[PDB]
């Protein structure tokens, strides 16, 4: 799959 | 409930299996993300050929998630070592019959 | 206007200065990414070493960029500019100027 978090 | 999109961090707290998880509400994300510093080491975690664009551990079973509200369904999360946070992906928010609106 | 959040990618579109995006909403983000391959290569960019905890030595636009919805709602955002992405990601910074709700039944 896809995953876009980041600080 | 209603929860603003603020440049805050957009957070959700509710159950899988009957421990309590925080996490970042993550619509960019097909599916969940538990960090394994939270994971408890007794649930069993396997290996997967599924890529994230990663090879990811992901539990083994399904976990019931409830909310505060007592609604309830199932989510099987990736385990990732070395994450700030827990990451809601729309795998759970789709259960939950989350809208976004605008004014 | 209203969506649902789905298994189908969350997308909005809408134009920066004078040029038409397409992108996913990101509630994991912060800060707004560009796709490269979308960027403008007229426009100006700055490196930065900004660590998005995404990568730790992005491209950021240098101007602020106009933002503008289909209702003609705007604002100004800075998004960073990154290679290798497959799609725009919509940042906090920008759905926070368009006053997004998240609401349940």
């Amino acid at each position: 799959p896809y995953v876009f978090a980041m600080t | 409930w209603v929860q603003p999109i603020t440049c805050q961090k957009p957070s959700l707290t509710l159950w899988l299996d009957d421990k309590m998880f925080t996490g970042l509400i993550n619509t960019g994300a097909d599916v969940t993300i538990i960090k394994l510093e939270d994971w408890p080491p007794n649930w069993p975690i396997t290996d997967t050929l599924t890529n994230l664009r990663n090879n990811p551990k992901q539990s083994s079973k399904y976990l019931t998630w409830r909310d505060k509200e007592n609604n309830s369904g199932l989510i099987k999360p990736f385990v990732i070592p070395n994450l700030p946070v827990n990451l809601w992906g729309r795998d759970l928010l789709s259960q939950m019959k989350i809208m976004m609106c605008s004014p």
